């Protein structure tokens, strides 16, 4: 009985922990989007200025 | 000074088209990782329910 409530304890442990660890690791995916979004927004603005220079 | 920026507005041109391969990579890199979360949310999903 010992034994089991031991591992019942580890298993929703381990359960909690790998709830917030994909939560987390969803979060930063989105964070990691939204600059490489505004790196590719500026970028283009770039490329524009780029296509003018062809004319300079 | 003219081959100077003939030179340089080749170069810059080709790191434009290089960066743009690695950012077209990323994209990729972006797809397979939306894919990924996919998967994991519906077999995450299967083992929960």
């Amino acid at each position: 009985s010992d034994k089991l409530k031991e591992a019942e304890t580890r298993a929703e442990f381990a359960e909690r922990s790998v709830t917030k660890l994909e939560k987390s690791i969803d979060d930063l995916e989105d964070e990691l989007y939204a600059q490489k979004l505004k790196y590719k927004a500026i970028s283009e603005e770039l490329d524009h200025a780029l296509n003018d220079m062809t004319s300079i | 000074v003219e081959k100077d920026l003939n030179e340089l507005q080749t170069l810059i041109e080709a790191h434009f088209e290089n960066r743009k391969k690695e950012e077209e990579e990323l994209i990729s890199l972006k797809d397979r990782i939306e894919k990924r979360r996919a998967e994991r949310a519906e077999q995450q999903r299967i083992r929960n329910e």
